[PDB]
RNA sequence: CGCGACCUCAGAUCAGACGUGGCGACCCGCUGAAUUUAAGCAUAUUAGUCAGCGGAGGAGAAGAAACUAACCAGGAUUCCCUCAGUAACGGCGAGUGAACAGGGAAGAGCCCAGCGCCGAAUCCCCGCCCCGCGGCGGGGCGCGGGACAUGUGGCGUACGGAAGACCCGCUCCCCGGCGCCGCUCGUGGGGGGCCCAAGUCCUUCUGAUCGAGGCCCAGCCCGUGGACGGUGUGAGGCCGGUAGCGGCCCCCGGCGCGCCGGGCCCGGGUCUUCCCGGAGUCGGGUUGCUUGGGAAUGCAGCCCAAAGCGGGUGGUAAACUCCAUCUAAGGCUAAAUACCGGCACGAGACCGAUAGUCAACAAGUACCGUAAGGGAAAGUUGAAAAGAACUUUGAAGAGAGAGUUCAAGAGGGCGUGAAACCGUUAAGAGGUAAACGGGUGGGGUCCGCGCAGUCCGCCCGGAGGAUUCAACCCGGCGGCGGGUCCGGCCGUGUCGGCGGCCCGGCGGAUCUUUCCCGCGCGGGGGACCGUCCCCCGACCGGCGACCGGCCGCCGCCGGGCGCAUUUCCA
RNA sequence: ACCCACCCGACCCGUCUUGAAACACGGACCAAGGAGUCUAACACGUGCGCGAGUCGGGGGCUCGCACGAAAGCCGCCGUGGCGCAAUGAAGGUGAAGGCCGGCGCGCUCGCCGGCCGAGGUGGGAUCCCGAGGCCUCUCCAGUCCGCCGAGGGCGCACCACCGGCCCGUCUCGCCCGCCGCGCCGGGGAGGUGGAGCACGAGCGCACGUGUUAGGACCCGAAAGAUGGUGAACUAUGCCUGGGC
RNA sequence: CGAAAGACUAAUCGAACCAUCUAGUAGCUGGUUCCCUCCGAAGUUUCCCUCAGGAUAGCUGGCGCUCUCGCACACGCAGUUU
RNA sequence: CCCCGGAGCCCCGCGGACGCUACGCCGCGACGAGUAGGAGGGCCGCUGCGGUGAGCCUUGAAGCCUAGGGCGCGGGCCCGGGUGGAGCCGCCGCAGGUGCAGAUCUUGGUGGUAGUAGCAAAUAUUCAAACGAGAACUUUGAAGGCCGAAGUGGAGAAGGGUU
RNA sequence: CGACUCUUAGCGGUGGAUCACUCGGCUCGUGCGUCGAUGAAGAACGCAGCUAGCUGCGAGAAUUAAUGUGAAUUGCAGGACACAUUGAUCAUCGACACUUCGAACGCACUUGCGGCCCCGGGUUCCUCCCGGGGCUACGCCUGUCUGAGCGUCGCU
């Protein structure tokens, strides 16, 4: 809010001795705005309390650390269908849930083409609910260029550019992704691990040229090596069902011994 | 999407831009398509539409199959007049009710030497761009 | 009022800063206007380096660094007349040459001396018309080569010497360097003092005579 | 008794030019407080701040050291980070408060006076010829004028310079005109103009679709075009546009080539001889302002007033003595930098008509004050005015009909139309002002049953019916579990070939310059170490990382299964 | 849940206050607006990443910015901040002893070769050894599933204490070394001051609360300063007219 | 400016009016906007040109830690008494 | 002296929920006041954003009214009917200009007072006719009055600007 | 049953809150970065067929010419153009034009008084009067002309 809003006005307050109650209201005149009332958060007009600030702390930033482990956990979660069927991504007929396909995607140059792509991939029933998810927005946001909403697609990650991001542009719902230029925002949308992503080889060749496994340097940056897990082994209804600890554990007490 | 950042793609901005147009742009804004016949005679899609071209109505509650001249293209209102698209009015003068041109059809064009050359032009550039595309 | 345990602050916020704060929204268009005039200087001198003319072997002052080399204003003088360059045509050359550099010593200036020969050496000097005239270059070492060179010429890297491992002798061992350093520290302290001891012992020892 | 030169000063509606003033967001030179804080207040602080005055530019200013440092020394200025809330200042209280160095962005260097050498070799104006003449330029013809020795031009400026002597290899820079080929990176420089894909398909609600279903593959086509806006609703395909290394037609700009008129016979090193420095200025005393600058940081006023192996500085005043570093008292210069004014634009986790600018609207408008100045309120008919023809009462405002519209239960301040308040109708009540809490009772408006609602969900017995199949076998498919781990991939922990190590890259503050290249250095080789891999064999967990056979079990399909079995209606 | 009737209770809300229904203050009624925000410095607690390291500030390289003024990366991956070392005003100095043997008079002091390698006492969560007991359908022998374990330990963190070491200052005395034998330098023992060491714990981001500087939760003065506008009213002087 | 009343100086005079600093300051009045659950005070010590206010202890809330165990087997602590 | 694909049992050491959003479910025991203040939970409420609901909607969105059905201790919420005509909501997270009863609060509107106070300074009006739908105020005629030539008369200046 | 008063509901009035729309602000970022004596900013006054305000313009006064575009403007009349023709309207605008005050320029600010040339009426320059056209601000720079000086000198 700019900071001659409000005080652009010049009202001396009357004082004590009136029926008016402190304000600091406008001098003299003979319009509808003469003591009428001004500099405060209470009256018609003026200005409000806390005007905003252009040196507000509008940006974060975050570890780098943390950021590398973030988008490792969107990749891992990229995988695990359970993950991305909670996300919302119709999966019924993809043949394998790390999709990777030839090189020769980069090399289509017609939407068409992709479509077919997709359609071969059995992926086309996300861009369908895409197609049946665009509605308009609630709010106010209409009069402030957010028209129109619709679900997120398949991301696909992509080596180089020779025609991949002409091809997946108007399929709504798609976002591409270089490899070396993953995006933590587009990799997790609302703060959702889960995606449903379509890989190349030379996408899914060179993430081992990124992060590496937990034996190897990342080999393309200069000091990273990937996290490591707290625990190993997850599945604690086969650690409790192993023997070696039941074996150790006592008798329960069950019997609901009621007043 | 759109690429160029000189293009405008704001709400305001744009019903700014269409309802303070000037008349030569009102002219392109106000076009209407062709049909079929002259579709395949010119390989034209759509032309700004004139004083005397013959139009159907397409939508609308004056809806029908009746070749209608325009009485006047008024370009204030955004809004043409044709021949029988009218209406009697308490007083029984008939009054003629504006249809937009997007719900309007041309049957046949009014040709002159300037329609004939846009034309032309429209058609030379179907081919540019279709020898583009093949 | 400052109460219960905190630190005795003095905030510097007694003047109408509201006024002058310099918010920094600018700055990532200022990266790509930045960028834009480096891409476009790069484009303006099509064969040239980047980056711009070389720059000399330069080690810090102020005994805090005392071991970084860095990238200098220019060349000095004693520099260009050793190396055999004159100092109007090195600029035309494209190196660097600055009048107030002094040269104390002999090592950075021959080291200075060598990288001007090496970059000498590998210089590609253009002719300007198209007959080629004398001190040129061969129309091979013309097409060979047309490309720039992305970052600085001949980048100067802090690299230290390799040193062996020795066969310690009983005369390093007998060395005591604390002992060397408190003394050294006495000395230094008392130097002019015994002077003036040694001054006036000598104007004793001539007022014995006369 | 004058004339002619010079010097000082006038007058011109003299010939030709410049400045005045405005904006003022950013910048420069001044001037310059008080609120406030110090819980008072007086130094301090707010604060070189508000206000006031002048000046320009697209940036301004600064700027190539009379510098920083004390080190193995760096090297114009400006701006960002850090130094650092530090050194330092302060009724040492409140509070104030830099700089060097270092990492970056950008990087560009120079000209004068003096010292001197060249015949004033220099510059301005007017007459004539040639070029285009719309930011009046170039060459020549003039005992045509003037400025200038009280000093113009060339060489030349602290990084030294000049003149000779005589070694070296030798010949391209600029000005004014004319014409021509490449559209000249945001992927055609800038500006302007016109254009470039696909459904109004069929059915169906609506007042009207832009709604819904379908269209030989989720639907028919286009997509280097599914942004947006309009169109009677939510439109990729109705239209404008959108994307594009798409097209077409003019104007302007910087580049290269060729020609004419011209200006310039412009270098580097050794040696010989000369020269080289800005005065009421530095500096000293005093006074005031300022600064972090403290026995005075900077700037001014007065007084004194220089010197030349000199002078300035080296954060404590002074004397003596060695050092270290620059050359002040003359000037120019883009880039990195700032922009709440103006023009053209784009975007928004902003506001949505008491909000957001005072101003979404005839807003600095109406209006108020003598004036400086103060300064509003005020958006919404409908898709389209189709804005109610005509009859009737009233003078008319106003009505009653009729009409338009899906709707006026939208009627020119009209989208929806709350509360406070008022009118009417219906119901209830009424002398402890009205109103409320707890417990009830009565009367109303609506809701849920009900011509009995006894609601069923399983199992079993009986009398009525009935199509098939289960029980059990045959053939096929799919699934689960698994053994001596059956055979193979896969997979981890150890051992074997140290085998990949050169038929693998990297890193090293381990050696070797027995090596090579560019000149004691850097890179590539050579060993060494660490990190990642190849082949078969054994054991332990065959580990949910996979199959092909074998066995047990389960499910599905087609038959043989005719009726004491099997399942559905009552 | 709408209205009415009865019985009992029942003074009008907010605030200043020891005390409000108050003859204390604000208050006709209704609709909209309306008051603890933002930046910086800290302090503590919490969440996350890395760990004696941590962070990339600023800048540069990639995409022509729809999504973007996002994201990714850096022999700049550390120039620099904080921490890893403190103590003095400063010149400066700067955190380890113990066991065995030998040489000087073992002189509680000086000099040489190996080991443990960061002290000790008490209280100390967890862990180890653990005699023995409890049995089975019958007596003995007896590998094993076990539970309780009297008693003893190495003892995490943490607390109290005694020691030891570093720097500043004080007292008593001696010894060692030289490129310059000095107004040189270093060492011992014992007091005492420190925000110290005693085999690290910080850095970066985010969240909550508290203290501040800023308009600082909102509304409010009597004031002060700067720059301008008015002698059309009134106060006075002058000029020119009018009247009694 | 005042034949003097601090009178007049545009309904404003013991220092006019307009705009800005300025949203000047206030230990001084008033107000401070949803529900439920749990815990829950003080007007006292000392100091301050302090007496309508702060700082500091006290009272209070939250965040925790270190230990013991009605699972056959308790060291310590009190507005208490002996 | 046998196995429970089944001893058949108040317990099944053979796999083992109907009971398990383990941030869940269940079982005992004690307690429940509260200002200033502190803490926790909100599947209480407002606005906007990133995801999500093959979400809702002209076969009717938001808003508003309600003598209807209800739920929650409560903040509030879900339906039923009517008006309305175009957008809106639930969940996971993020953010703020996020909840009013007061401040002699700011703006706008409306009541009681109240059809009340008042339309009382300078003596005074009356009859007939014309116009009109309409006459106490207009006009005309007549009568009675007032200003009384320092006027309630006739003309200027300042000022107003078409009066 | 009354009248009046209170509560509730249906409906109708005052009123414009809520909600939904927005040719508008606010903030941030980019490119340019340009006023004026050849007359700036600002102000006054006029200009439409019917025209008050806003907007636009300047006695050529709702615009002139040229170019681009290509059949309108509009609230109602009217007339042009044949849109098979530089051609209606819009935009660009590079040509033209731009009343008065205003740095404001003959002196002041009443639109009052002038001076110097030229032309046309008066007249046949012979003086009045009228109209039209061009000059007349200050300070300063180079040069020209006229000069001044008991300022410095040569001849008499
Ligand atoms: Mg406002
Ligand atoms: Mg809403
Ligand atoms: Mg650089
Ligand atoms: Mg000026
Ligand atoms: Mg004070
Ligand atoms: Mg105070
Ligand atoms: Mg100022
Ligand atoms: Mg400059
Ligand atoms: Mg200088
Ligand atoms: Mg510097
Ligand atoms: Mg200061
Ligand atoms: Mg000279
Ligand atoms: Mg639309
Ligand atoms: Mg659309
Ligand atoms: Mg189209
Ligand atoms: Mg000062
Ligand atoms: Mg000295
Ligand atoms: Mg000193
Ligand atoms: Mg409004
Ligand atoms: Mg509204
Ligand atoms: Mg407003
Ligand atoms: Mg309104
Ligand atoms: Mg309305
Ligand atoms: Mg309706
Ligand atoms: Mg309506
Ligand atoms: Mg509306
Ligand atoms: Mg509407
Ligand atoms: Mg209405
Ligand atoms: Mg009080
Ligand atoms: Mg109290
Ligand atoms: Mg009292
Ligand atoms: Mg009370
Ligand atoms: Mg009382
Ligand atoms: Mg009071
Ligand atoms: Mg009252
Ligand atoms: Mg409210
Ligand atoms: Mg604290
Ligand atoms: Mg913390
Ligand atoms: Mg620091
Ligand atoms: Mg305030
Ligand atoms: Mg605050
Ligand atoms: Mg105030
Ligand atoms: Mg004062
Ligand atoms: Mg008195
Ligand atoms: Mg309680
Ligand atoms: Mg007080
Ligand atoms: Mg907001
Ligand atoms: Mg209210
Ligand atoms: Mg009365
Ligand atoms: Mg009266
Ligand atoms: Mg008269």
């Amino acid at each position: 809010v700019s900071e001659l809003a409000g005080h652009q006005t010049s009202a001396e307050s009357w004082g004590t001795g009136r029926a008016v109650a402190r304000i600091p209201r406008v001098r003299g005149g003979g319009t509808h705005r003469s003591g009428q009332g001004a500099f405060g958060n209470m009256c018609r007009g003026g200005r409000m309390f806390a005007p905003t600030k252009t040196w507000r702390r509008w940006h974060r930033r975050v570890n780098t650390t943390q950021k590398r482990y973030a988008i490792c956990s969107a990749l891992a979660a990229s995988a695990l269908p359970a993950l991305v069927m909670s996300k919302g991504h119709r999966i019924e007929e993809v043949p394998e849930l790390p999709l990777v396909v030839e090189d020769k995607v980069e090399g289509y140059k017609k939407t068409k083409e992709a479509v077919l792509l997709l359609k071969k991939l059995k992926a086309w029933n996300d861009i369908k609910k895409v197609y049946a998810s665009q509605r308009m927005r609630a709010g106010k946001g209409k009069m402030r260029n957010r028209r129109r909403i619709q679900r997120r697609g398949p991301c696909v990650i992509y080596n180089e550019d020779n025609g991949i991001v002409k091809a997946f542009r108007n399929i709504p719902g798609i976002t591409l992704l270089n490899v070396t230029k993953l995006n933590i925002l587009k990799l997790a949308p609302g703060g959702h691990v889960g995606r449903f992503c379509i890989w190349t080889e030379s996408a899914f060749r060179k993430l081992d040229d990124l992060y590496g496994t937990w034996r190897k340097a990342a080999s393309l940056k200069s000091n990273y090596n990937l996290p490591m897990h707290k625990m190993l082994n997850t599945d604690l209804s086969r650690i409790l069902k192993s023997p070696e600890i039941q074996r150790a554990l006592r008798a329960p007490r069950k019997k609901i011994h009621r007043r | 999407m759109k690429f160029n950042p000189f293009v405008t793609s704001d709400r305001s901005k744009n019903r700014k831009r269409h309802f303070n147009a000037p008349s030569h742009i009102r002219r392109k804004i106000m076009s209407s398509p062709l049909s079929k016949e002259l579709r395949q005679k010119y390989n034209v899609r759509s032309m700004p539409i004139r004083k005397d071209d013959e139009v159907q109505v397409v939508r609308g509650h004056y809806k029908g199959q009746q070749i209608g001249k325009v009485v006047q293209v008024y370009r204030k209102k955004y809004v043409i007049y044709i021949e029988r698209v009218q209406r009697e009015k308490a007083n029984g003068t008939t009054v003629h009710v504006g249809i937009h041109p997007s719900k309007v059809v041309i049957t046949r064009l009014k040709l002159d030497k300037d329609r004939k050359k846009i034309l032309e032009r429209k058609a030379k550039s179907r081919q540019v761009g279709k020898e583009k595309g093949k | 009022a400052p109460s219960r345990n905190g630190m005795i602050l003095k905030p510097h916020f007694h003047k109408d800063w509201q006024r002058r704060v310099a918010t920094w929204f600018n700055q990532p268009a200022r990266k790509i206007r930045r960028r834009k005039a480096r891409q476009a200087r790069a484009r303006r001198i099509a064969p040239r380096p980047a980056s711009g003319p070389l720059r000399p072997i330069v080690r810090c002052p102020t005994v805090r660094y005392h071991t970084k080399v860095r990238a200098g204003r220019g060349f000095s003088l004693e520099e260009l007349r050793v190396a055999g360059i004159h100092k109007k045509v090195a600029r035309t050359i494209g190196i660097s040459v600055d009048p107030r550099r002094r040269n104390k010593s002999t090592e950075s200036l021959q080291a200075n001396v060598q990288r001007l020969k090496e970059y000498r050496s590998k210089l590609v000097l253009f002719p300007r018309k198209p007959s080629a005239p004398k001190k040129g270059d061969s129309s091979a070492e013309e097409l060979k080569l047309a490309t720039q060179l992305t970052g600085p010429v001949m980048p100067i890297r802090n690299v230290f010497k390799k040193e062996k491992a020795r066969v310690i002798t009983e005369e390093e061992k007998n060395f005591k360097a604390f002992a060397s350093l408190r003394m050294a520290r006495a000395n230094a302290r008392l130097f002019g003092i015994r002077a003036k001891r040694a001054k006036e012992a000598a104007e004793q020892d001539v007022e014995k005579k006369k």
